[PDB]
């Protein structure tokens, strides 16, 4: 049965289609008591047909109460043995628990997303025929895929496969005729990678770090390494220790330092099962209540895993913060600050980062006390450090490097990258001689 | 108000046998 | 041998040569193949096209054309809801009345079967996310709980593709969108110029094969001169072209002669507005144009041209952000508009307080968000914010403002669009000090101070430009200004001009200067 | 259709009364495609039936399914070349550009408080029936009435 397929307008036909289901299986019970051929029922999308009796909003009909007939039939006064019945649902929580109690339905089993290695079984089970009939090259590596698919599940896993066979066909497929060529020798080889990139969305999106990371990470000195080392020495806290299942980090620095970008770097370097970036970008105009609910949902689904990490970017924007006068939304603060010290159930490990351009706002809001630790992001302080950075970038040739380098070291620089990019760019756009002069003159006012 | 209720109802069959 | 498609040369389409190829390989390649290799392959056919885009971009056209002209079947089409009915269960049953001519057909013809097609339309109406639907339980919940149950259902019918279409795809449930129920989520969007001219080539081919059209129309010019038209607009452009020709050509007394299309775009682009830019939005804000009074204006709008050329050319600055400070009554918006008008970026919508009045900050920020999300569709764009301190409510006294609109504004200033797209966000204000105080100023990548008229020299040469006062009387105003300093901005000047003008000529200039004493002081 | 007649408490009847309109034309178009006669439809108030469906004006507009059905119907997968629908508003801004775009309604016109010439012609209209039977010829200056009446509608 499909879920509503039972339902019909005439007042008694809804139930009278259920008794059709169970008449055979009770009749053979009567005739043969001990055993029967085990007539089994499969419900599908059961959440609609059975939900809690005491909600009529939108229905304005009693037929929400077919359920009473149902469970009064299943165990009933007449016990029925040698029947099996299986429900199937996306939404588990709306069912009247009168039929979740044991003996009407025993098991509440929750099928989660696939585990990384089981995904290999899921992949190989489809590709078995493809390889057995030698439509699969030996170059493709199912393991190379299976590690490269973070949250792919089921159909989402099979989608790249189905697409890959199509993209492999399409070459040999090809106007008026739209001829199908005769050539039968082919296999999709490393086009599953291409389709893994482009074609499906994962359905849980972490794929894009690009909006956060435009340039990767220019490794511009000792501090960046010191930071990444402190971070990946801290990430081990979770994975090793079960008495600190929760760990919490701050990234403290001045503005325009790319803190929220290297947070994503360290996340992807931790390579956890479940990782996320909670952005104010995605949430705009949301009143503080919905702004709390979204975060709530994030941490709730993160707890589902045996571990996860989450970053919170620009908390000062997230919980709306402006001086002119202290003003902010409090509920998001309360939620966030509870959640930092909410320990997940039974050592399902969590890692949290937050980022701010302001610690001086936070230490009175008592947020970093709640945080386990904080690490500083110093920003470039001198001409040598800067010159190494921009020669890693490029976009100044050696004459320009020197032309700057003469007069930087006598001066002290306070700069950050996210500003530096715009500086080099807008100075660059001018004609060649003017380029460096303009870059310099902008730095004169900016870094002073 | 700002009220939208859209509802349905069921039939009582007449006896024509 | 069975092939469902004998002819399509080209059907009713331009600009989509990528998208049709992708959809084709995905959902008609499994169909068009030798069967033997595909059952060697052991793959199940993809079904479930979805089409999501803005209006007037030719989606139901595509679905129509493929279903009814490409392959042999008659498709069953629901127009919006046809489904819903006053009685319980019969609404749901109409779904299976759709599927019940192909289910048995697959059951009793096995793998090989004639394809059945279903074109849904405005599917977002019948289906929406559960738990948020028309109250707690929802009215529309069981139609969708049947639909999902059938499409990937336990019967594993293999013989359908479902073509949905939407203008609000986020509403649509992930449960329905995961692969196999709807596999392909395809954006179709505002076309690039080459596709845009393809549109015109199509809709003018039947007019060109006949010689009604006149030789003076080169459609590449029309591509240049309609930037963003969806193509639903573009047909209307052509359609009203034909209509104007016909009216030129004629109680009624229609005079029977043979007729020729000409000057369509030139005549009626001014008539029709569009989803994208307008010519006419500018003349509101610059009524008088921009008169050059000195090097400052050069500096300012040259910086603007420079910066838009930066965005156009460069990478690793996907967005830029600038604001224009001036003192009050020093035109900020004129400059901000002329910059875009000279930049010739394809998409410009100014966001202004004036078109939003009385609005609570919630719907206010939703509106600006709508603008920026419209802008993120196009490949690049220029967006103007003006009168920021009135856009977000502001008063000094007991200082008050909307926090929500502020934060939405400046996260958007700090936001990047999907990669490859590029924009600039221009802002204006008469004060930047309070913006420093609320720490949004750093977000703006750069600033421009607009100066205000400092010199009687600049003033009197501006008056040479305007030509309101002639030289004889102006000799007096020279002797008045020389040696003295002036702080007045031109938008106030252009009041003083007429305020003096309306007096009699003898007292004319005396009132003007005696008035100007007040502001310079 | 005079304002809503459509809106009904029950589900689906409010789309049945909408498609009731055009089904009279659909059959004729199918039987005669090419040379069929017009069925004009006249919405007295558009704004009440269809207001923006963008999850605005409360929850999904008010019963925006109606406008979904309508803009699916007139520009739908069937050509339906044989109708023009008239619509009329004193509150235009609500209406969705999806509906107003070229082809569902191409032409949006403004009628505005007329200038002296129009305010003359309208008076001459309402007076010609009565002069033709020679009831009033008396010293009634029409130009003076018009120029005396600045803005009247
Ligand atoms: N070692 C580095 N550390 C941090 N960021 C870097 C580094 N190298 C390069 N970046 C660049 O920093 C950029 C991100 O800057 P971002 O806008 O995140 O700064 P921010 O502090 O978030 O700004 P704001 O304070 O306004 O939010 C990225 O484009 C990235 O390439
Ligand atoms: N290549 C094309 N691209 C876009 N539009 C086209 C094209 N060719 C023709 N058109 C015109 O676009 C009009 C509208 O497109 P369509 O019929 O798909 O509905 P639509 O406006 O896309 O629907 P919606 O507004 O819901 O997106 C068509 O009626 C047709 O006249
Ligand atoms: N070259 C120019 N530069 C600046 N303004 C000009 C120029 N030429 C003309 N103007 C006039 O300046 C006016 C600018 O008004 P604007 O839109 O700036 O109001 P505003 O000054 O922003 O208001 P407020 O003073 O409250 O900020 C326009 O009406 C325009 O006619």
């Amino acid at each position: 049965v499909n879920g509503p397929e039972i339902l019909n307008k005439y007042v008694g036909e809804s139930e009278a289609n259920i008794r059709k289901l169970f008449a055979d299986a009770e009749e053979e019970q009567r005739r043969l008591g001990a055993n029967s051929g085990l007539h089994i029922i499969i419900f599908d999308e059961i959440d609609a047909i059975c939900k809690q009796r005491g909600s009529m909003a939108g229905s304005t009909g009693v037929h929400d109460t077919v359920v009473n007939q149902l469970l009064s039939k299943i165990d009933g006064v007449e016990q029925l043995n040698n029947i099996l019945v299986i429900g199937m649902t996306n939404r588990p929580d709306l069912i009247d628990e009168a039929l979740l109690r044991p003996g009407r339905l025993e098991v509440k089993m929750e099928i989660g997303l696939p585990d990384e290695k089981g995904r290999l079984q899921i992949l190989h089970i489809h590709t078995a025929r493809m390889r057995g009939h030698q439509l699969l090259s030996a170059d493709v590596d199912i393991k190379e895929l299976a590690v490269e698919t973070k949250n792919f599940s089921g159909a989402e896993l099979e989608g790249l496969v189905r697409a890959a066979q199509s993209t492999a066909m399409n070459r040999h497929i090809i106007v008026d005729m739209e001829k199908a060529e005769s050539l039968q020798v082919t296999r999709g080889d490393f086009l599953a990678s291409l389709e893994n990139d482009i074609k499906p969305a994962f359905g849980t999106n972490q794929e894009d770090y690009a909006s956060y990371i435009m340039n990767g990470i220019i490794k511009w000195g000792d501090p960046v390494t010191r930071v990444l080392d402190d971070g990946e020495l801290l990430v081990q806290q979770t994975k090793n220790s079960d008495r600190t299942p929760l760990v919490s980090v701050l990234l403290e620095g001045p503005p325009h330092s790319g803190k929220t970008a290297l947070a994503a770097k360290i996340a992807e370097e931790s390579n956890f099962p479940f990782i996320k970036i909670c952005s104010p970008d995605k949430m705009i105009g949301f009143s503080e209540t919905a702004k709390c609910q979204a975060m709530k949902k994030i941490f709730d689904d993160a707890y589902k895993s045996q571990l996860s990490c989450v970053v919170v970017d620009d908390i000062e924007r997230l919980l709306d913060y402006v001086p002119i006068g202290p003003r902010f939304s409090n509920l998001v603060l309360q939620a966030l600050l509870v959640l930092l010290k909410k320990a997940p159930p039974q050592g399902r490990k969590l890692l949290i980062i937050g980022t701010t351009s302001r610690k001086d706002v936070l230490q009175e809001m008592e947020m970093l006390n709640a945080f386990s630790t904080t690490i500083h992001v110093p920003n470039i302080a001198t001409g040598e450090q800067l010159l190494e950075a921009l020669e890693l970038l490029g976009n100044f040739k050696d004459k320009e490097r020197t032309t700057i380098a003469q007069q930087v070291k006598g001066k002290k620089v306070w700069i950050g990258i996210k500003k530096l990019l715009m500086l080099i760019e807008m100075s660059l756009q001018m004609d060649p001689e003017y380029r460096v002069r303009k870059f310099l003159a902008l730095l004169r006012e900016e870094g002073a | 108000m700002a009220e939208d209720a859209d509802m349905r109802n069921e039939l009582e069959e007449m006896q024509r046998r | 041998i069975i092939n469902p498609d004998w002819n399509f040369e080209k059907m009713g389409i331009g600009g989509l040569d990528k998208e049709f190829s992708d959809i084709f390989r995905r959902a008609f390649a499994s169909r068009v193949f030798p069967p033997e290799i595909v059952e060697q392959m052991g793959c199940k056919h993809v079904k479930g096209i979805l089409l999501y885009g803005p209006p007037g971009c030719g989606k139901t056209l595509l679905a129509r054309q493929i279903g009814k002209m490409l392959n042999a079947r008659e498709p069953k089409v629901v127009n919006g809801p046809e489904i819903l009915n006053k009685y319980v269960g019969e609404s749901e049953a109409n779904i299976r009345k759709l599927f019940a001519d192909a289910e048995e057909e697959q059951r009793r013809l096995g793998a090989n079967s004639g394809l059945h097609i279903i074109i849904f339309d405005e599917i977002d109406a019948i289906c929406k996310q559960r738990g948020s639907m028309a109250g707690s339980t929802g009215v529309h919940d069981t139609v969708v709980n049947q639909l999902l149950s059938k499409i990937d259902g336990v019967e594993q019918l293999n013989n359908i593709l479902v073509i949905g279409m939407t203008n609000r795809p986020d509403l649509i449930d992930e449960a329905l969108l995961r692969p196999g129920r709807l596999e392909v989520k395809m954006e179709i969007g505002l076309p690039d110029e080459k596709g845009r001219l393809q549109i015109l080539h199509i809709h003018t081919a039947r007019m060109r094969g006949h010689q009604l059209l006149s030789a003076d129309v080169d459609i590449k010019e029309l591509a240049v001169e309609t930037k963003n038209f969806s193509g639903a607009e573009l047909e209307g452009l052509v359609r009203a072209a034909q209509s104007t020709a016909m009216n030129r050509h004629i109680e009624k007394a229609e005079s029977l002669q043979v007729t020729r299309g000409d000057f369509l775009a030139s005549l009626e682009n001014d008539i029709k507005p569009a989803f994208g830019t307008n010519q006419e939005d500018y003349a509101s804000y610059i009524m008088n144009g921009i008169i050059k009074w000195g090097d400052p204006v050069t500096r300012v709008l040259d910086d603007g041209e420079l910066l838009v050329q930066q965005t156009k050319n460069s990478d690793r600055t996907p967005l830029v952000s600038v604001l224009l400070e001036g003192p009050p009554h020093s035109g900020k918006t004129a400059l901000a508009a002329k910059i875009a008008e000279e930049s010739n970026f394809p998409f410009i919508k100014i966001c202004s307080p004036d078109k939003m009045i009385g609005f609570s900050e919630t719907a206010k920020c939703q509106a600006m968000k709508k603008i920026f999300d419209d802008a993120y569709k196009s490949q690049l764009s220029c967006v103007v914010v003006d009168d920021i301190e009135r856009l977000l409510d502001y008063v000094p006294i007991g200082p008050r403002f909307s926090n929500l609109v502020l934060q939405a504004l400046l996260v958007l200033l700090k936001k990047a669009p999907p990669q490859g797209r590029k924009l600039l966000i221009i802002g204006t204000t008469s004060r930047k000090d309070v913006l420093q105080e609320m720490e949004m100023l750093n977000a703006f990548s750069t600033t421009i101070h607009v100066p205000n008229i400092a010199t009687g020299e600049q003033l009197l040469e501006a008056l040479e430009l305007l030509g309101n006062f002639k030289d004889k009387e102006r000799t007096t105003i020279a002797q008045q200004v020389k040696g003295k300093k002036v702080w007045i901005g031109i938008k106030k000047l252009l009041m003083l001009i007429e305020m003096s003008l309306q007096m009699d000529p003898e007292y004319r200039v005396r009132k003007f200067l005696a008035l100007l004493r007040e502001e310079g002081a």
